[PDB]
């Protein structure tokens, strides 16, 4: 008999934060042997 | 004598001549981003932040 007008809200999630990683900083960030050994056990990094 | 956190990385200490404090924080570290075109001579830098 009678109405009336509701409202409602919805999120849906579209996008996410783009994180880059690299090996040196990670493993190898301020020596130089582990860089000549990370240079034998396959790169990785280019996969990556 | 020194300061600790939970992960046991060294945040600080105390001289034992002067019996003063300090604190220790990391020195800065990261990439560089450069946008190269295809017969270009050098690239465009751009250090982030
Ligand atoms: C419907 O509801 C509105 C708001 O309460 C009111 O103003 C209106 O008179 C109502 N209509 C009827 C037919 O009851």
């Amino acid at each position: 008999t009678n109405f009336t007008i509701a409202g409602h809200e919805e999120f849906i999630q579209t996008s996410s934060p783009k994180v880059t990683i690299d090996c040196s900083a990670f493993v190898c960030s301020n020596y130089a042997a582990c860089h000549d050994l990370l240079s034998e056990y396959g790169t990785f990094c280019d996969n990556i | 004598n020194l300061l600790y956190d939970s992960n046991g990385n060294i945040i600080g200490f105390k001289d034992f001549l002067t019996n003063k404090t300090y604190t220790i924080l990391p020195c800065y570290s990261g990439r560089v981003s450069a946008a190269f075109y295809q017969n270009s001579s050098s690239p465009a830098l751009l250090y982030r932040n």
